[PDB]
RNA sequence: CAUCUCAUCCUGGGGCUGAAGCAGGUCCCAAGGGUAUGGCUGUUCGCCAUUUAAAGAGGUACGCGAGCUGGGUUUAGAACGUCGUGAGACAGUUCGGUCCCUAUCUACCGUGGGCGCUGGAAAUUUGAGAGGAUCUGCUCCUAGUACGAGAGGACCAGAGUGGACGAACCUCUGGUGUACCGGUUGUGACGCCAGUCGCAUCGCCGGGUAGCUAUGUUCGGAAGGGAUAACCGCUGAAAGCAUCUAAGCGGGAAGCCUACCUCAAGAUAAGAUUUCCCUAGGACUUUAUGUCCUCUAAAGAGCCGUUCGAGACUAGGACGUUGAUAGGUUGGAUGUGGAAGCAUAGUGAUAUGUGAAGCUGACCAAUACUAAUUGCUCGUGAGGCUUGACU
RNA sequence: GGGUAAGUUCCGACCUGCACGAAUGGCAUAAUGAUGGCGGCGCUGUCUCCAGCAGAGGCUCAGUGAAAUCGAAAUCGCUG
RNA sequence: GUCAGGUCGAGUAGACCAAGGCGCUUGAGAGAACUCUGCUGAAGGAACUAGGCAAAAUGGUACCGUAACUUCGGGAGAAGG
RNA sequence: GGGGAGUGAAAUAGAUCCUGAAACCGCAUGCAUACAAGCAGUGGGAGCACCUUUGUGGUGUGACUGCGUACCUUUUGUAUA
């Protein structure tokens, strides 16, 4: 149910070795130059030479 | 699928009506008896004036069933109750008279009597 | 386990889920570009074509089958005045997902469902 | 033992002339090519690699790609080796065929294939652990596990307890199988029983180890 | 069908090419082939049709009768040599698929309506 | 839910017998596997009924309540017998009476990340080692023979068919099948008739495709090799004989090691085989697998996307336009069982024809119609030294 | 003695009442009781022996964010 | 404490609606073991258990029919159709 | 919320504003650390890094190795579970 002793600071920060974060797939539109998620629409509605809600 | 504590008609006229599975017998924990194999009764309805009695622990075969036989094409044949017939101590049928239908698996040396008086064959 | 299985749970009962998705189809048909999540743009496919298949053939059996499916009549009157003749000539296919980022106060994948040939 | 890889198509029906109807399984087998001899002077040991299948040019990699252009052989889906000994290993070469025609009418043999993976499973399942009291007045505890140990001796849970994990997706071998028919044109083999998979999985046939 | 080509292939090498019609809730005469051993005769089997099953090869139908007072239920399979013929003598009118229902009655209250064309 | 011992209940191997045979008694060797269900009582036990090859004896906090129960005992209520003047009490009896904890560390069952493995990569592998499994009945046959006055009734050897346990599988037989088809009650709506939706446990009722399943279907525990236990020897002295032992040579068990299935090189001793990739320039001094700047970025792996008979998250399998990976579309199959509209017959409920129609999740086959992109990151530039063989 | 194949409980008797007994009442008694014991019919996932499905959690992602405990920990097995 | 409509209904019970009022201040996915709340289940039918605990079952209106025993009221909606 | 500018002797005296300790929590540099079993030290002792001198100096780290079961209380007697 509980500890019976505490966790020192080295084997708290051992649990914590596999918390890091990663970064996402960005790419270049050079229809329209700028920086997108992949496979993803743009800010303002580009995707693969198609514009959405003009 | 005989098992303790079932009920079954009794197709013969020894004198029994309804019997009752207090043990299934040949092995040890054994579960379920179909038909061709013997089993321990005791009766519970019997007729005024016959052999055998309310009471009674006897051997007994059991002859149609519920749940089915399995032919080898693949086909099923299912009863609308369950039947047995009343044996000896030497395993021997003890009645002159069978009613109802009967498969093909008594087709023994030591159940042939059954088959002989029975008024169809399955 | 799950093997071989078609259709989603989404977190609600059988006629919630039924009815989630007659209302999407019905605002589809009307603006033509929604924008959802996801998983719920990828299951209306199988629910939007259907309607769309079956609006090809004009009469009365077909309304009245729109009609029991829908529920709403300027649906069933734009299906087959409009979209209907619009992919008459057209073998499926008349629905467009495209991934969109994510929602602000949930963190949950959007998408854009749209009409093929639109405005 | 030299054998066959093919693939798993579904289960069937025979009836025979006496009416009794026989369960059967369909492997179809698309003819094996020798990629490879290995020999005691450069391995250590005898056998045969095989391939089966077809691959697009595009998923196979340049070591690949060199290693089957070595033979003559196309490259395959899959690359499996034989356990032979010589007068097994006697006719074979690099770029040769293995067909149905191996086996016979009437033999006796063995089918490797992957079993269906039942994902995470308790002991019920895993184990054919029994069931406690449904209501008589039963708490919480319906298909757990019960006791674990013992007390203080020993003092810890033994190796090879038997508790909840994964099912299924394990290499399962059923022995005793009878090849029930040999159709050459459509290149299939027909074996009476059930055998380890799903349909479209890999499956290994080769003779029986007990004979 | 909904199995692979090469399961059909198969199958088809063995249907029987030509059966009878019938549908549930019509009367049949099954002839079955019996062998004990040595000898081998035909029995027949007359009843009614409870259930149908179409799967090619894995078709099946069910029939119903009663044989001295107890009633019987045979689940034959359509395209087994050991099924030698059937004849259908009677056909009923049902508005139904499966006469599972007819299993709970007997007597007058089990009889079905000919089907007249 | 177990785990161990052997002082062994069954099955296996033997010596003696007041051992004719079958069956027993007793002792020795043997721990591989196996080793009932019920009636009564809170019972452990015990008695009884019916089975079985058999229903072993024990240790493990009289194994096991942070795994369950709570019938007995041993709180508070109440009563009987008995004891006490009484408050109360018991070699007693009787009816009723709250079972808490989200798991930190060790252990265990599964499933990943890192680095190592003498340049890097993609596959295919060897097996030091580990785990699993290991039971048994009845019939036939030899043969109604050997043995026995008879009644009875074999060893050795072979053939079949069961029980219990286990695995895999879904063709068959069934269950389930709240996104499939139909019947029907109440009420509200869609303007109304007709039609058909919401809600009432999926309202209720009858069916049922895939998948998953057991009660369904197949298969397994076969045969062999080696060293042994008790026991039986051959030859043979010590001890002219005798003697299985001292020298020497043998037979011998469900036990041991192999043999069958599965895992396995983190086996840090990190093994093997096939194939693939990398061959540019300058300075420079802490002078050595030394550093710095331009050039380069391979084989491959991953991110991402479409997904799966794979799955908690992972991992694993397939595919990404030179494409059938998923959805849709078209054909088929299946289930349900005679759609809507119209016409006819009938006073009407309704029935008939058009027409086995209409609809039909997950199935089979085709088909680029929709989505799998223009990409990015990682991974380098020939791989120290010393010896010995071949050149 | 009865009931069950089998009945330490139940019902009927016997009287050998360890230690019943007549208003701290004795022996019965129709009706009534969420009262104690025992036996039947029906019905059943209580069970042999569990299978499938539905919703809520579990699990993964985003936001917020406790608890009892705690000498310090570099916190393995067996035999003593 | 007061008011309280419609269809069917004996009803202020109950299902669905009116007028009126709300979707209850974390969501999105996935669809493992196990836990909770449900539904269906072959053949058997209390063998479960201290104990039929829990579930399953019965269920309306009219008419026919109803035992011992009794304090003469009952029992009795006995039972059964 | 901060960064410049500006005030002031002083702004890590800027309003949670004199001084600003410890427990606790970060970022940076050096060395050690992924085949090895336990009160974490102690006695030895190689290597590396930085200062310095021409060191038998200083600072940090510590491969490998002998020995080694916390403190208080209460007790005949405690690593004591
Ligand atoms: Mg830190
Ligand atoms: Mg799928
Ligand atoms: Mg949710
Ligand atoms: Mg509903
Ligand atoms: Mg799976
Ligand atoms: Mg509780
Ligand atoms: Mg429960
Ligand atoms: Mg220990
Ligand atoms: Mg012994
Ligand atoms: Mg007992
Ligand atoms: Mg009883
Ligand atoms: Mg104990
Ligand atoms: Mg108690
Ligand atoms: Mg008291
Ligand atoms: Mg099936
Ligand atoms: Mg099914
Ligand atoms: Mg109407
Ligand atoms: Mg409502
Ligand atoms: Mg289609
Ligand atoms: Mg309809
Ligand atoms: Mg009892
Ligand atoms: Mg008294
Ligand atoms: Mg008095
Ligand atoms: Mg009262
Ligand atoms: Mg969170
Ligand atoms: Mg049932
Ligand atoms: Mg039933
Ligand atoms: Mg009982
Ligand atoms: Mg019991
Ligand atoms: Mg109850
Ligand atoms: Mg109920
Ligand atoms: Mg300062
Ligand atoms: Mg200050
Ligand atoms: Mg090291
Ligand atoms: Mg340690
Ligand atoms: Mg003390
Ligand atoms: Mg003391
Ligand atoms: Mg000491
Ligand atoms: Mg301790």
């Amino acid at each position: 149910a509980v500890q019976q002793n505490r966790k020192s600071r080295s084997r708290r920060d051992m649990r914590r070795s596999h918390d890091a974060l990663t970064e996402n797939a960005l790419t270049v539109d050079q229809a329209t130059g700028e920086t997108h998620r992949r496979h993803h629409v743009t800010k303002d509605g580009f995707y693969r030479g198609r514009q959405l809600f003009a | 699928m005989i098992q303790t504590e079932t009920m079954l008609d009794v197709a013969d006229n020894s004198g029994a009506r309804r019997v009752q599975c207090i043990k299934v017998l040949g092995g040890s924990h054994r579960r379920y008896a179909s038909v061709g194999d013997i089993i321990k009764v005791t009766v519970k309805e019997a007729i005024p004036r016959a052999r055998v009695k309310k009471g009674d622990v006897m051997n007994a075969v059991v002859v149609r069933t519920k749940f089915g036989i399995r032919r080898p094409d693949g086909s099923v044949i299912r009863f609308d109750d369950n039947a047995a017939v009343i044996l000896n101590n030497n395993k021997a049928p003890i009645a002159t008279r069978i009613f109802g239908p009967v498969t093909r698996e008594l087709r023994t040396e030591q159940f042939m009597k059954i088959i002989s008086l029975a008024p169809e064959v399955l | 386990m799950r093997h071989r299985n078609s259709g989603v749970k989404l977190g609600r009962t059988s006629s919630h889920r039924k009815a989630m998705f007659q209302n999407l189809a019905n605002s589809l048909f009307e603006h033509e570009l929604i924008k959802t999540t996801l998983p719920k743009a990828k299951e209306l496919r199988r629910v939007a074509e259907p309607l769309i298949t079956l609006a090809k053939n004009d009469t009365v059996a077909n309304r009245r089958l729109a009609f029991a499916r829908t529920r709403n009549a300027a649906t069933v009157g734009k299906l087959f005045t409009v979209l209907g003749p619009r992919y008459k000539e057209r073998n499926g296919g008349y629905l467009r997902v495209l991934k969109a980022g994510f929602r602000a106060g949930d963190a949950a994948p959007m998408a854009y469902v749209e009409l093929v040939d639109r405005e | 033992a030299i054998g066959l890889v093919g693939r798993k198509c579904g289960m069937t029906r025979i009836f025979t002339d006496a009416g009794v109807s026989v369960p059967v399984t369909v492997i179809e087998v698309d003819p094996n090519r020798i990629t490879q001899i290995k020999t005691l002077e450069t391995d250590g040991y005898q056998a045969v690699q095989v391939t089966t299948g077809e691959r697009r040019e595009s998923r196979v990699t340049n070591a690949q790609k060199g290693h089957f252009a070595k033979a003559g052989v196309a490259a395959g889906r899959l690359v499996k080796e034989f356990r032979v000994t010589e007068a097994e290993l006697e006719g074979r070469e690099v770029g040769g065929t293995i067909g149905v025609d191996l086996f016979t009418v009437g033999q006796i043999v063995d089918v490797t294939g992957q079993s269906k993976g039942k994902g995470f499973q308790g002991g019920v399942k895993r184990w054919n652990f029994r069931t406690q009291d449904a209501t008589h007045g039963n708490s919480v505890s319906h298909r757990v596990l019960g006791s674990t140990g013992q007390n203080q001796t020993p003092g810890r849970v033994f190796k090879g307890k038997k508790m909840a994990g994964h099912l299924g997706d394990e290499r399962v071998t059923v022995q005793g199988l009878e090849i029930v028919s040999v159709d050459t044109e459509r290149s299939v083999l027909v074996v009476k029983g059930a055998i380890p998979g799903a349909t479209g999985g890999d499956v290994i046939v080769r003779p029986t180890i007990k004979a | 069908s909904g199995k692979h080509p090469l399961v059909q292939a198969i199958e088809n090498s063995q249907l029987k090419t030509d059966l009878p019609e019938f549908a549930p809730g019509d009367t049949v005469v099954v002839q079955v082939k019996v062998k004990e051993g040595d000898r081998e005769r035909l029995q027949a089997f007359e009843g009614v049709v409870i259930a149908k099953k179409n799967r090619g090869l894995n078709s099946a139908f069910t029939v119903r009768k009663i044989s001295s007072g107890v009633g019987v239920e045979r689940v034959f399979q359509t395209h087994s040599p050991v099924v030698a013929k059937i004849e259908v003598k009677r056909r009923g009118d049902v508005r139904r698929a499966k006469l599972y229902y007819l299993r709970d009655l007997s007597g007058k209250a089990a009889r079905i309506r000919e089907k007249l064309p």
